[PDB]
């Protein structure tokens, strides 16, 4: 594993020139100035030899072929340009990841900033790259240094055809390939000179090498919610570090790492392994090793189905009609999982069967304020066939294997083994006190908790069969899908936490497409309005989500909470799939229509009336709701009398103010589309909720 | 055998006829603005037991 | 193998693990443990156990009869950008197929579980205990849905099965759950030719089975099966308490194997327990 | 000796009852306590557990064995699921309530609360099945060889448990009405088995 170290860093660093190039812009080539800047730090030769001569030593031809398998002056283009929409640029503001700042929502007014602010990027690179030991111990701490800084800078960025993918992911997905090229060429048994297969000939694409593995932590939903209530947060976070330890021990039994990975969010996780005579039976062995671990603990409530797809390098490009077979790359591993999800638990795992952690995980619930998670051995909370999992304090260095630090990337990014799991910030209060904290300082608002359960609609559809509208030799690259899968994973696992700034709620599992938030009812809806409105800016709204909110009292069980809002977003997955559903199986408004026509159009004007008058009140509101629920044709006329009778009763310094209310109220009551009526039936509910005294 | 159950029969023959309020719905446009509580199958006035208990 | 046993259920409760979930059907354990409890309330217990151990005895799981007999989804037979993904969320709540459509299903036709019941839950309590606030789930059939345990017809079996209809079937009996009425009907021939017990080519089991130890290896590498969980307590009249059973895993109905096998009746007696608590896992099959 | 005798009484509500329902989301101008109704038949029912627990406690106030063998007991080795299988009632006169003009079979009663010392009311809309609804009641007493001359001791208890429930409420907010109930047309056929009918049908009234 000595040559695998030096082949890996130089694959990540073969385009470290273009961040040293475009900051303090020279004129010469970028592949040379990368190693020129690199030789001043630690003076390592073999890594620098991979940087000197990879664009024109039997080590840099692996980088030259894998730079092509990544994708085969101008700011970074947006990943949501190549879809069913053809008028946007939305170039990225090239700043760094911050974790305590607002997301750089990419607008079309960021084309010129291609030279200036890159010096703020390259300054931070000197901090962590200098004191760097280049072993496999700090093997992921450099992967922090690209995702936190090199993210929003572009790659080649010339007048080429790719123009879209990043430099962080292009460093990862090339270095993901280059180790898998090594294991495919080593397990084949020939090392007699790379140029002969890679540069002398180009027929390396025409064989099924570097297969795509995957797994699926099934039973992940029914484990958590079938349980004075914040113990569920640690239960949903325990299955993330289990979901990462599966993804890390599978790469410990191989010679790979977090570069050789495309997704880990919530049970599902994709990979790029090496299609060898070795990796196919270390998957069967690790699947057999881990599923018997789940039997002795969780007794087939959980199951992991390792499926793999043996694809070829030709089926990843854009030149041929490989996008018509690009879904088949994921499908071959998805057909194996869906077949392994059926035929589970082979013979002697069942013949042996036909003949604690329940208390131990309570100790992990008090370890949630800690931020450093350790892979210990036979101590507490087992997560693997000989390992355990504990949340230790700052008093670390007690027999660690992985130091699973918190979501920082910046604060704890100075220690050893920076392994990162991005989960669930802003657990503000305990769950039984979100109802009682709905009254303001004035003391009005209704004492009810409310719980958001949302997901993004066609995320698996747009991941696989996305980028597929522009020609027959269309774009549809794995790199265009890895950066898509990075963009959603960087949205949910990071940016939700700043959307929950001080919104009086507790995010539980901002994971894959799912978000399960639970908090006070006023700011659980203010969260959801500031969730998708930030998301449609983030996605150039063409790929939508759907929420379901359920208003409950205090001390209702969470299994009743999470199901009755779980089967209340199912009513929002059937409206048009782009819809909120509030508190019940009706009120299923389209989400874009919910904000511009209920939450800000009507509810402000209902708030603007009763907070700028004196003589009306809740009695007038309640008889408007009762005439809005029934709606006969008789109640159109009966409401025309009721609103005109109250002009006569006002004090004539408010009559024209009320006349602008009733000419606007009776406008949306009498229609044919039946649309604005139930909107104002809902807009009166949220107004009369927020004004109720004890 | 110290479990019994007895009943006070009475006859509520009233004066100043009573209004135990019922459906406070949005009434008709010139009709009774506040009706009384009634038996459904006969539409006769009732005096409910809950209005006799809290009072 | 003989006649259908249509049962008009009307508000039953068939729990699966918990009390908060009824499951709209019942395994062959639920009907076999019922008959043994009927045969113990009568005197005719050992007359049934000799017939239960008999080679010709057949049962199957319950499947929704409303107009014609329905069958479980053959697990592992699907043998284009969003609908192939959209229908996977819809052909996963698809489990009960019409007998006039199984041959159409294996060649491709969409179905949606034409609705049989509203599987709701009700909230109940005990008023003077301060901690009894429970919920019983409920399957409530759509006024013509029946279930038909397919069984070998006998004078003893009709004597006991017509005693279940006035004694309930399933969970929360003595509270108004599981009480039904029988209609023994002749099996149609287009279903009757595919019923097998010792076939050898591409068969589908339609009851919860558990093979003999030699045969159990044979069903693994070629079977598109699905597991279950036969936990719970043992209902007895000679214990003074309640003990757990021995928690075996059976292959759920719809387990399409490559060929048939022979399964036993698994004895799940607790440790130091007077009588024998059984579990019917004899299989019954269906060609394609 | 094996038989299964079945009661078929007619539950008549002299005062309209409430059986609570289940915790669902009530809106502003909606009923705060909807009655439990079968989802398919949008009609009221009386659940068999509601008839059981009221009859269990009322006979416990008298017969305090005799009570455990009629209702079951998880303890008391031989008295698990003892001898009675109740059934959820259903509306019998759904066609006979209309023509005595009723537009919806459940009335909605409006109530409030007068908080003491502030005198501010606190309204409430609870839904109740109307009075002359008649529910069909089926109580099933199963005969096995383990009875041994107890098939008349167990009918001065059931017919007295009905009589106690005549003069007590049946479900929901009793002591305010809502349970003045009547059992009508008592008879005990033998739907399965071989047992007489005259020795217990003449015990009535
Ligand atoms: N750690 C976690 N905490 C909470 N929810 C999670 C977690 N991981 C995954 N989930 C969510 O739970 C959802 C339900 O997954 P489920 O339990 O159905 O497994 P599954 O693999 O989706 O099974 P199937 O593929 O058969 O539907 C997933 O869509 C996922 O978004
Ligand atoms: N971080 C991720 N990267 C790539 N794909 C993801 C990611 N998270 C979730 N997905 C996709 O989203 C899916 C979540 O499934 P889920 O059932 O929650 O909704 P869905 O399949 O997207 O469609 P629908 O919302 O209509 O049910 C996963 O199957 C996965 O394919
Ligand atoms: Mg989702
Ligand atoms: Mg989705």
């Amino acid at each position: 594993k000595k040559e695998k170290i030096d082949l890996f860093y130089g694959a990540l660093l073969h385009n470290i020139g273009k961040v040293i190039q475009r900051a303090t812009g020279e004129r010469k080539k970028h592949a040379l100035v990368g190693a020129d800047w690199f030789d001043e730090i630690a003076d390592n030769q073999v890594i620098s030899d991979q940087i000197r001569y990879h664009m024109a030593d039997h080590l840099a031809y692996i980088t030259y072929i894998a730079d092509n398998i990544a994708s085969g002056y101008t700011n970074q283009a947006d990943i949501f340009n190549v879809f069913g929409a053809q008028t946007d640029k939305r170039y990225f503001k090239p700043t760094v990841l911050n974790l305590k700042s607002k997301p750089n929502f990419a607008s079309a007014t960021y084309e010129p900033f291609s030279k200036g602010d890159y010096a703020a990027i390259a300054t931070r690179i000197k901090n962590e790259l200098a004191e760097f030991e280049f072993n496999q111990v700090q093997i992921d701490s450099l992967l922090n240094l690209f995702e936190a800084t090199l993210s929003f800078v572009p790659s080649s960025t010339n007048t080429k055809e790719i123009a879209d993918i990043s430099l962080a992911d292009h460093s990862r997905l090339t270095a993901a390939f280059a180790l898998a090229i090594y294991d495919y060429l080593e397990d084949k048994g020939r090392h007699n000179y790379k140029e002969d297969l890679f540069t002398k000939v180009s027929a390396f694409y025409e064989e099924e090498a570097f297969l795509l593995a995957s797994f699926d932590l099934s039973g992940i939903q029914d484990f958590i919610y079938n349980i004075a209530a914040k113990q569920l947060k640690a239960r949903s976070l325990y299955l993330d570090f289990m979901s990462e330890y599966i993804a890390d021990s599978l790469l410990d039994k191989l010679g790979l790492n977090r570069a050789n990975m495309l997704y880990v969010g919530g049970g599902h996780a994709y990979f790029v392994l090496a299609n060898t005579e070795k990796t196919v039976e270390t998957l069967v062995q690790f699947e057999k090793d881990f599923n018997q671990f789940l039997l002795a603990n969780f007794q087939t409530r959980l199951y992991v189905a390792f499926g793999w797809g043996s694809f070829a390098a030709k089926d990843i490009m854009s030149e041929l009609n490989s996008p018509e077979s690009y879904r088949q790359v994921y499908q071959k591993a998805s057909r194996m999982i869906s077949k392994k999800k059926i035929s589970r638990y082979d013979y002697q795992t069942l013949m042996l069967l036909n003949r604690d952690i329940c208390r131990g995980l309570y100790q992990f619930s008090k370890e949630i304020a800690h931020d450093h998670f350790i892979i210990t051995e036979n101590e507490g909370l087992p997560i693997g066939p000989n390992a355990c999992l504990k949340g230790v304090a700052f008093e670390k260095l007690s027999q660690e294997a992985f130091s699973r630090v918190y979501v920082k990337n910046d604060y704890k990014a100075g220690t050893v083994k920076a392994t990162h799991v991005f989960v669930g910030d802003y657990q503000c209060d305990e769950i039984y006190n979100y109802a009682a904290l709905s009254k303001n300082e004035n003391g009005l608002g209704i004492k009810r908790l409310a719980v958001v359960r949302l997901d993004v609609d066609d995320l698996g559809a747009a991941f696989m069969a996305g980028f597929s509208q522009q020609g027959n030799g269309q774009y549809s690259t794995l790199s265009r899908s890895a950066t898509f899968s990075r963009s959603m994973s960087l949205f949910f696992k990071v940016y939700i936490n700043q959307f929950a700034s001080d919104k009086k709620l507790s995010i539980i599992y901002a994971g894959g497409d799912d978000v399960f938030a639970i908090g006070s009812w006023q700011d659980i809806i203010a969260f959801t309005v500031e969730l998708r409105e930030n998301f449609i800016k983030w996605t150039n709204g063409k790929l939508t989500l759907s929420a379901g909110i359920g208003l409950f009292a205090d001390k209702t069980p969470i299994s009743l909470m999470a199901h009755q809002t779980g089967e209340l977003e199912e009513a929002a997955k059937g409206n048009e799939k782009d819809s909120i559903s509030l508190f019940s199986s009706d009120y299923t408004f389209k989400f874009d229509r919910f904000i511009t026509n209920v939450y800000d159009d009507k509810l402000e004007q209902i708030r603007y009336f009763f907070n700028h008058q004196d003589e009306r009140g809740k009695n007038f509101i309640y008889k408007l709701i009762e005439l809005l629920r029934n709606h006969d044709r008789m109640n159109m006329a009966r409401l025309a009398y009721y609103l005109t009778r109250l002009e006569e009763l006002t004090r004539e310094t408010d009559r024209d103010k009320f006349k602008t209310f009733k000419n606007l109220f009776y406008s949306w009551y009498t229609n044919k589309n039946d649309k604005d009526r139930k909107e104002a039936e809902l807009a009166l509910l949220l107004y009369i909720y927020e004004i109720r005294k004890d | 055998m110290t479990f019994a159950k007895i009943k006070f029969s009475a006859q509520i023959r009233l004066e100043t006829g009573l209004h135990i309020g019922g459906s406070d719905a949005f009434a008709a446009i010139g009709a009774i603005n506040s009706p009384v509580i009634k038996d459904p199958i006969t539409n006769l006035p009732i005096i409910p037991g809950s209005s006799l208990k809290g009072k | 193998t003989y006649k259908l046993y249509i049962m008009t259920f009307q508000n039953a409760h068939f729990g699966s693990g918990t009390l908060d979930s009824s499951k709209l059907t019942f395994s062959a354990d639920r009907i076999f443990s019922a008959l043994v409890l009927e045969a113990l309330k009568m005197g005719k217990l050992d007359a049934f156990l000799a017939e239960a151990n008999q080679d010709k005895f057949t049962l199957t799981d319950a499947f929704p009869f409303q107009f014609g007999p329905f069958l479980p989804k053959p697990i592992g037979y699907p043998k284009d950008v969003k609908e192939v993904r959209r229908q996977a969320k819809l052909s996963k709540k698809l489990q009960f197929l019409a007998l006039e459509n199984v041959d159409d299903y294996l060649n491709g036709e969409l179905f949606e579980n034409e609705e049989h019941a509203v599987i709701d839950t009700v909230t109940k309590n005990q008023p003077h205990k301060d901690d009894n606030l429970y919920q019983v789930a409920t399957t409530r059939f759509s006024n013509d849905t029946s279930l038909y345990v397919i069984a070998n017809e006998s004078d003893l079996l009709n004597e006991l099965m017509s005693s279940l209809q006035y004694s309930g079937l399933g969970g929360k009996r003595s509270s108004g759950f599981g009480r039904f009425e029988l209609d023994i009907q002749n099996i149609p021939l287009e279903l009757s030719d595919r019923l097998t017990k010792n076939h050898s080519d591409k068969v589908m089991s339609l009851t919860t089975a558990l093979p003999v130890d030699a045969d159990l290896e044979e069903a693994m590498e070629d079977g598109h099966y699905l597991l279950t969980k036969s936990s719970g307590f043992a209902f007895s009249h000679a214990t003074n308490e309640n003990y757990r059973k021995q928690d075996l895993y059976k292959f759920a109905s719809g387990s399409t194997f490559s060929k048939t096998f022979e399964g036993q009746i698994v004895d799940v007696r607790p440790l130091d327990f007077p009588h024998a608590v059984l579990n019917y896992a004899k299989p019954l099959f269906f060609k394609l | 000796t094996f038989a299964k005798i079945k009661f078929s009484a007619q539950i008549r509500l002299e005062t309209g009852l409430h059986i609570g329902g289940s915790d669902a989301f009530a809106a502003i101008g909606a009923i705060n306590s909807p009655v439990i109704k079968d989802p398919i038949t949008n009609l009221p029912i009386i659940p068999g557990s509601s008839l059981k627990g009221k009859m269990r406690t009322l006979l416990a106030k008298v017969y305090n064995d005799i009570l455990s063998r009629l209702f079951g007991n998880s303890k008391d080795k031989r008295f698990k699921m003892g001898r009675l299988i109740f059934r959820d009632a259903f509306l019998s006169n759904a066609d006979e309530l209309d023509s005595l003009g009723v537009r919806s079979y459940t009335e909605v009663k409006f109530e409030n609360t007068i908080d003491r010392i502030t005198a501010e009311a606190n309204p409430r809309q609870i839904e109740r099945a109307i009075r002359n609804s008649t529910f069909d009641f089926e109580l099933i007493y199963e005969i096995t060889d383990e009875n041994e001359n107890q098939v008349e001791e167990d009918f001065k208890v059931i017919r007295d448990g009905l009589k106690l429930l005549e003069l007590d409420y049946l479900g929901g907010s009793g002591s305010r009405g809502y349970g003045k109930v009547a059992f009508e047309n008592l008879k005990a056929t033998t739907v399965f088995g071989n047992y007489d009918v005259k020795t217990l049908n003449e015990l009535l009234t």
